[PDB]
């Protein structure tokens, strides 16, 4: 122990759980801004897909290279990430997540190229060894879709050029307020998954004058609209993260106080009594 | 001292200590922070501390009244082996509750198959 | 009846049930209806009118887009969609100001373009607040 030194913990203990309890206020804001962005990208990129939704079914058929289910050589990924710290396991858990499903490929000789949206993601997949082909950086407090196309592009160039078959986009979902999962999503491969256009199976899709340039300025901008909403709503689930985080950070400091003063109150207690012992002693 | 104890056992002891320090510098940033602002190389190491904690534990004979287990009389061999074994990451896919209360080595794999 | 979407990244702009519509295209605008053919389409600047069940209008303008037609439930994916009300007379002049500014602006064709493709926006602002007032 040590009087002074201890002394000198408690106070920076102290000031470091008032600013963790700061932090907890500029994340909550963040994230107040943040999920009303999310609420108005919603609806046009969920309207969006519902559009390609119905032209994956549903007769007088062109035939496109996004369209059809061919098969699987190598695999593209998406992978969001932050490029800060005190967001918990956010990140972690994503890229495990990714991990699994990149290594049940490399069990079926299936080669994964990956496009890092944070620095998080280029620091661990580069260190662990992903073949990052794209990566973009540092996007800011308010992101916006014009930086994030040139991953885009650049992903959609192999594809197109007939490389990459398969392309999924990774992100962690704004479940709620306080609860969110990361997931795995398709993204390019329009997958006849999906319900089919039966309920309204009268209507054949016909075209203004050519369908291929207009058919393929949709899908670019459905492809890009489905990536500008997974990191608009991965935002969110950051902020939510990192609230969550300072909150726990709050707690653990004041639990560290509380016992950090029962040790200084029992060392000056037994310093006074050290001495006082040995002043009567010395008096004799 | 390798020069009596051997250097195979000499290197053991010292590992072992050397990691469960790293263990003890890692509690402060953890108890503030907690895990997951941690480098992955310290994650791997704080798994194999608490490991090496749990599996010092031995279940006595002398003790068979308090606790109701089997007593467990471990060799020095097997001893040398376990820690080398979980030094090196051989048990790493092992859960932690298996090294606790049990005598060898190879006991802890029996108790991580019923968990 | 059918049902239309209308939306832009920005915002959803209008969603609901519709007797009819009439839409800017690109060789002009069309009128649309229940029955109309399912027409994949492209959208150059321009308005469109939307008739809800029991005949009641809303008039939007737009910036841009697309009006895909696979089902009589119909979309158009706006570029940027302002109502008749979110903008005003005052508002379509001010359209008009900057059209003028970047015609004076630059000799480059594509910039000309640019600047022509405003005043035409400019002007699909003011018709727009005249189909308001009808």
């Amino acid at each position: 122990a040590g009087a002074k030194d201890i002394r000198s913990k408690i106070a920076s203990v102290q000031n470091t759980q008032k600013i963790t309890k700061a932090m907890e206020m500029v994340a909550a804001s963040k994230m107040r801004k943040s999920q009303d962005r999310m609420a108005a990208s919603r609806p046009y990129a969920e309207t969006m897909r519902k559009v390609i939704g119905h032209l994956a079914h549903g007769n007088l058929e062109y035939k496109h290279p996004y369209l059809e289910d061919r098969d699987v050589k190598r695999v593209g990924y998406l992978v969001v990430s932050t490029d800060r710290g005190l967001a918990g396991g956010l990140n972690i858990n994503l890229f495990k997540k990714l991990l699994a499903e990149m290594k049940t490929w490399t069990d079926k000789g299936v080669q994964a190229d990956l496009a890092m949206i944070g620095s998080k993601g280029v620091s661990f997949f580069n260190s662990v060894g992903g073949n990052v082909v794209a990566q973009v950086t540092g996007m800011g407090d308010n992101p916006s879709l014009s930086e994030l196309i040139g991953p885009v592009k650049v992903m959609l160039q192999a594809y197109d050029e007939g490389r990459l078959d398969k392309l999924y986009i990774v992100s962690n979902k704004f479940i709620n307020t306080m609860s969110q999962v990361p997931t795995i999503s398709q993204l390019l491969p329009l997958p006849a998954s999906d319900d089919d256009d039966l309920k309204h199976k009268s209507w054949d899709y016909l075209y203004e004058p050519d369908p291929k340039a207009l058919l393929d300025t949709l899908l670019r901008r459905y492809v890009e609209s489905q990536v500008y909403q997974g990191v608009v709503e991965n935002l969110a689930s950051e902020q939510a993260a990192r609230m969550v985080a300072m909150k726990a950070a709050t707690d653990n400091g004041g639990s560290l106080i509380k016992e950090l003063q029962l040790v200084y109150n029992k060392a000056r207690q037994a310093s006074i009594t050290q001495e006082l012992t040995e002043i009567v002693s010395g008096a004799a | 001292d390798p020069l009596v104890v051997g250097q195979e056992h000499y290197d053991t002891a010292r590992g072992v200590q050397s990691i469960l320090q790293r263990y003890q510098e890692l509690k402060d940033i953890i108890a503030i922070l907690g895990m997951d602002e941690l480098s992955e190389e310290d994650k791997l190491v704080v798994a194999r501390a608490r490991k090496i904690q749990r599996f010092l534990s031995q279940p006595f004979f002398v003790a068979e009244v308090f606790t109701g287990s089997p007593g467990k009389y471990v060799s020095l061999k097997d001893t040398i082996r376990g820690f080398k074994g979980i030094m090196e990451g051989e048990y790493d896919h092992l859960p932690e509750q298996a090294f606790y209360m049990v005598g060898s080595i190879e006991e802890a794999v029996e108790k991580a198959k019923k968990l | 009846t059918y049902h239309l979407d209308v939306v832009s990244a920005e915002q959803q702009m209008f969603s609901g049930l519709v007797e009819k519509i009439q839409v800017t295209g690109s060789e002009g605008e069309l009128g649309i209806y229940p029955g109309h053919a399912p027409l994949l389409t492209a959208i150059k600047p321009g308005m469109i009118r939307i008739v809800k069940q029991h005949g009641h209008e809303e008039f939007i303008y737009l910036s841009g887009g697309i009006l895909e037609v696979q089902p009589g439930n119909v979309t158009v994916l706006a570029d940027t969609a302002i109502r008749g009300q979110d903008l005003d007379e005052a508002r379509a002049m001010e359209a008009k100001r900057k059209a003028e500014e970047h015609i004076s602006s630059s000799h480059g064709d594509v910039d000309y373009a640019q600047a022509s493709a405003e005043l035409a926006k400019a002007i699909a602002q003011l018709r727009v607040i005249e189909l308001t007032k009808k």
